[PDB]
This record gives C-alpha cells, sequence and structure tokens, in this order.
C-alpha cells in the first residue's frame, strides 16, 4: 500500500526500489506581457528518479523543447514523466529493473500505473510523507546542469557521495532528507552552514563538501536547529 | 399472449414478473400468470417470505418453449422447467384460466416501460452471459459473481459479461498512454464496439441486462457492469450521435424505474457525478441529467 512511517525501513531492504518525484518536471516564471496581461515563460525541469538504499539519482533533464505547442501542460507533465520512467525501466537489466517505484505525489498514480502495464509485477505505490525532493533544484551542481541543457538528457549522480563507505543507507538516506528539508525551509540559511568554512570542500565528483564524521555531526545539529527556527519565525514560537 | 403456470405455491413468497410484483401466501392456490406479453424477453423472479436471503429468478422468451414453475422441495426454490408435451402444456393452462387460478400480467396500455427497458436485450445474448446451454431460460441470483470477479469462484454459475478494464493492455494502445486513458474512443468504438460487440445494439443489450440484474437481484458485479459501459462511452470524445440519443434515452427509463429507496445503494456517486458533469458527454445526456437531478439531487 501507501509508504509511511510504519515501513520507513521497508526503503533500506535488498528489493530494488525508487522513489520518483515530478515536482520540478514543469516550471515556469510567470510575467507581465506589454498588454498588461500575464503570461508564462517555462524553464528547464527534471525527473528526480532515486534509489534510496544505493544513492543513485537518474536525473531526466525536461527541456522546455518539450512544451512546445502542448496544451495542458500540468497534466502533460504527469504523463511525460510516467513516459521517462517507463522507458528508464526498460532500458536496465532485468535484474537491476525495480520491484517497487514509490510517486512522491498522488497524481502521478495512474500515469505510471499506465506506462507500466507492460510490468505488472513492478508495484507502483504512493506515500504519506512529506518529503522534501523538490528542493534537488537547491543543490547547485543539479540546478547548474538542468539550466545549462539544450537538449533533453539523463544525467547519473550518486547523491549521497561517498557516504555509504562510513554510514549505513538508513543514515544517509535520513541525513539527504534533513538537508533537503533545511535547503527548502530556508535555503540562503542552510547554504550558509554547508559552505561558511572556506576550508571543507566539494569534490570535483560530488555534491556536498568533505566533512569528517564529527563535522557531519555538528551540520546535522545546526540544520536540526534552522528547521525549528523558521518554524518559530513563520508560526511565531 | 403467454402463459407461465405454476404446479402450486407450497411455500409463502413474493413473485415478480418483470417490473411488477405480488404476495402468495404459504399454499395458496396460485397457478400461475396469464396474458404476458409477446416479443419481449421477461423475467420472473422469487423472494421466499422467511429468508428474504437469496433473491432469484429467471429470464425467458415464451416464444422459444413452454415454460413454467414448480417447487422443488429438495432444493428449496421454484424452479423453470421446460414442457415438451405441447397438448399437455394447453390442456394444463386451459383448465387453469377456466378455474382463474392465474394473474394477470398487469399491463397498462399507454405503458412502454418495459419494452424501453429491455429494447436491445435478446435471449440469445442472455444465454451467452449466463452459460447452461441445456435450457432455454436462464437463471440469475443476487449472489453470482461475474467472470471479472472472479479473476480479482465456480466457473459454471458465473455472469460472463464482457470484461472492461480501463488501466488494461486491451484499453490502451502503446504509445498512446496519456491519450487513451483520457479519452477512451478508441477502446469504445475499435476494441469494443468493431472488435468484440460487432454493433451499438449489442452493446446496449448486455448494458441494459446488467442494470435489470442490478436491480431485481441486488446483484452488486451486475451493478459494476452496468456503470463501467456508461462511464466508457461518457468518457469517450467520439460517440456517434444516434448512441449518445439512445444512450440518454435507455438510461432516462432506468432511472425512472430504479426504486427510491434503493439509489443508495445501486447509484455510484463518482460515476454519475463524472458523467454528467466532467465527461465529454456532459452535455449530451439531457433527458437522464433531468431527471437524475430532479429525482437524486443528493448523489448530487
Ligand atoms: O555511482 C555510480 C555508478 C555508475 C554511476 C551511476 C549509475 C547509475 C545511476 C547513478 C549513478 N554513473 C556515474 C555516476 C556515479 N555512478
Ligand atoms: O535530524 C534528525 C533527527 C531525527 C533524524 C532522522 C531520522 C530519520 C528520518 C529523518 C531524520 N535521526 C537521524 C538522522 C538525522 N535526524
Amino acid at each position: 500500500g501507501a509508504m509511511n512511517s510504519s515501513n520507513y525501513a521497508e526503503l533500506f531492504n535488498n528489493d530494488i526500489k525508487l522513489f520518483v518525484d515530478d515536482t520540478n518536471v514543469y516550471r515556469v516564471t510567470v510575467h507581465k506581457t506589454f498588454e498588461g496581461n500575464v503570461a508564462t515563460k517555462a524553464i528547464n525541469g527534471c525527473i528526480f528518479t532515486l534509489n534510496p538504499k544505493t544513492g543513485h539519482l537518474f536525473l531526466k533533464i525536461i527541456h522546455t523543447s518539450v512544451w512546445a505547442g502542448q496544451k495542458r501542460l500540468s497534466q502533460l507533465a504527469k504523463w511525460k514523466t510516467a513516459e521517462e520512467v517507463s522507458a528508464l525501466v526498460r532500458s536496465l537489466p532485468k535484474e537491476e529493473q525495480p520491484k517497487q517505484i514509490i510517486v512522491t505525489r498522488k497524481a502521478m498514480l495512474d500515469p505510471l500505473e499506465v506506462h507500466m502495464l507492460d510490468f505488472p509485477n513492478i508495484a507502483i505505490r504512493p506515500t504519506e510523507l512529506r518529503l522534501p525532493f523538490s528542493a534537488a533544484m537547491s543543490i547547485d551542481k543539479l540546478s547548474d546542469v538542468v539550466m545549462k541543457a539544450t537538449e533533453p538528457q539523463m544525467v547519473l549522480f550518486n547523491i549521497y557521495d561517498d557516504w555509504l563507505d562510513r554510514i549505513s543507507s538508513y543514515t544517509a538516506f535520513s541525513r539527504l532528507t534533513l538537508l533537503l528539508r533545511a535547503l527548502k525551509t530556508n535555503e540562503e540559511s542552510a547554504k550558509m552552514i554547508l559552505l561558511s568554512d572556506p576550508t571543507i570542500t566539494i569534490k570535483s565528483y560530488h555534491l556536498w563538501p568533505s566533512f569528517t564524521d564529527e563535522q557531519w555531526i555538528t551540520i546535522e545539529s545546526q540544520m536540526r536547529d534552522l528547521i525549528l527556527t523558521e518554524y518559530g519565525r513563520k508560526y511565531n514560537v | 399472449m403467454n402463459t407461465v403456470p405454476f404446479t402450486s405455491a407450497p411455500i409463502e413468497v413474493t413473485i415478480g414478473i418483470d417490473q411488477y410484483s405480488f404476495n402468495v401466501k404459504e399454499n395458496q392456490p396460485f397457478h400461475g400468470i396469464k396474458d404476458i406479453p409477446i416479443g419481449h424477453v421477461h423475467v420472473i423472479h422469487f423472494q421466499h417470505a422467511d429468508n428474504s436471503s437469496m433473491r432469484y429468478g429467471y429470464w425467458f422468451d415464451c416464444r422459444m418453449g413452454n415454460f413454467y414453475i414448480q417447487y422443488d422441495p429438495k432444493d428449496g426454490l421454484y424452479k423453470m422447467m421446460e414442457e415438451r408435451d405441447g397438448a399437455k402444456f394447453e390442456n394444463i393452462v386451459h383448465n387453469f384460466k377456466e378455474r382463474q387460478m392465474m394473474v394477470s400480467y398487469p399491463k397498462i396500455d399507454e405503458d412502454d416501460t418495459w419494452y424501453n427497458l429491455t429494447e436491445f436485450v435478446q435471449m440469445d445474448k442472455i444465454r451467452k452471459i449466463v452459460r447452461k446451454d441445456e435450457n432455454q431460460f436462464s437463471y440469475v441470483d443476487s449472489s453470482m459473481t461475474t467472470v471479472q470477479e472472479n479473476e480479482l469462484s465456480d466457473p459454471a454459475h458465473s455472469l460472463n459479461y464482457t470484461v472492461i478494464n480501463f488501466k488494461s493492455r486491451e484499453a490502451i494502445r502503446p504509445g498512446h498512454e496519456m491519450e487513451d486513458f483520457l479519452d477512451k474512443s478508441y477502446y469504445l468504438n475499435t476494441v469494443m464496439l468493431q472488435g468484440i460487440f460487432k454493433n451499438s445494439s449489442n452493446y446496449f443489450g448486455e448494458l441494459q441486462f446488467a442494470f435489470l440484474n442490478a436491480m431485481f437481484f441486488g446483484n452488486y458485479g451486475s451493478s459494476l457492469q452496468w456503470h463501467a459501459m456508461i462511464e466508457l462511452i461518457c468518457s469517450s470524445a467520439t460517440v456517434p450521435k444516434h448512441m449518445l440519443d439512445k444512450l440518454d434515452e435507455i438510461l432516462y427509463y432506468q432511472i425512472k424505474t430504479l426504486p427510491e429507496q434503493y439509489s443508495d445503494i445501486l447509484l455510484n456517486e463518482r460515476v454519475w457525478n463524472i458523467c454528467l458533469y466532467s465527461s465529454f458527454q456532459k452535455n449530451s445526456l439531457h433527458n437522464t441529467e433531468k431527471i437524475m437531478e430532479n429525482k437524486y439531487p443528493e448523489l448530487l
């Protein structure tokens, strides 16, 4: 059924699974026209497809040309997501194909179910969690490759860097969600926390800085802090 | 006009004949139903007084044989049988009419209700849905499940309605996933009408038969089938004009006839609200929308 707190541990077992987030697929800026009406200008987007056990992020960049001449783009975006996820599954060897795909928004369930009718054994599941994957575009290297794309393109990233050398997939995905929740609540503050010390760098082939274990505990506490703060500033507590 | 005699009425029972019904008391001198209009299928149905559980009954067409009802005290129900001896049958019916031991099929002359509910229903198609080839009539009851229900368990006692499934490879052409799921015209017109049903009359016949089994026996799988066939038309952008006009008439008379106290269980809020207000055909069912809004405004 649905994925929730009670079955968070299933994410880190040995059954291959992928999260799919479509929030950033169809992105626009809203602006005024010369006549004073309002119009939208689409910008590049991405599908966020993530194996939570391994950290493998299949980032399919959605170039604005896919919207040209199309109507009802918010609805098309869900079907385009489903088409691209189906194509990715079909491109993988059978032993790498997921047993479950978990969608972060219930509106993806029917589009994905229909595109995957050929795979009756792959379970398509919703979740009760409010996961912060929309903030993926606040990771600078991810945003940069999306915005520079001039054509459709799949780009492969390990979203956990080398963390699995030192920590478990439950602690890694837990850290990723903490960093993304922070970035979603106050991007500037979160990025300040992550980068304030110039001596901790981001390796060319990584997304996040090269923190020691001890530094990660400090960082995590600071992110643990920010999210309560901005909660007080918003809610006045 | 044709007749279905009864051997006797040993148990108290409510007897239905099409949309009519009457109570018969234990061992009352009842010997059947006369003046049944020729040219239509009919259904004779039963609900025992002791056990209102299990409504059951028989679809039949008097042009296909001489039929009678006889209680079976072993199996505990009123059974339809065929009499092959024509002289024996005529003699029996004539004696029962002389002693006036039969009720008359009580059709009012203005009233086209039964025609309007069975316009496309043929006995030959009923017998393909209800498989029991050694009889010319067909038994249905409240509990029989459909072939699609058995896929989601005795195959011989099932209702073999045409399986409709909107999220199936049959419904969805490779590479037209969004198009075919949001506009079911391909599935309606090519798969179902051209491919399986051959014409709209057979489609409407199955739809009408599913409604009637839902209404008379409370058969849940039949209700599911009726709603699915409505939704498939309403969710298609391209439907022939004559089909829409006929669908409006069909549903009008079904809604008109449905028992008011059963609307809560026999009408699916989601399908009806989608069909009348959100679907491609939301503006094409004027008669049906008008009777639905005046009779069941709650459901909507
Ligand atoms: O970790 C790995 C393994 C290979 C991979 C990969 C493959 C698929 C999906 C994400 C990542 N390619 C380059 C990125 C890092 N790589
Ligand atoms: O900030 C915190 C406190 C709770 C949490 C956690 C655990 C599971 C899911 C999300 C967050 N514990 C370990 C990871 C860091 N965490």
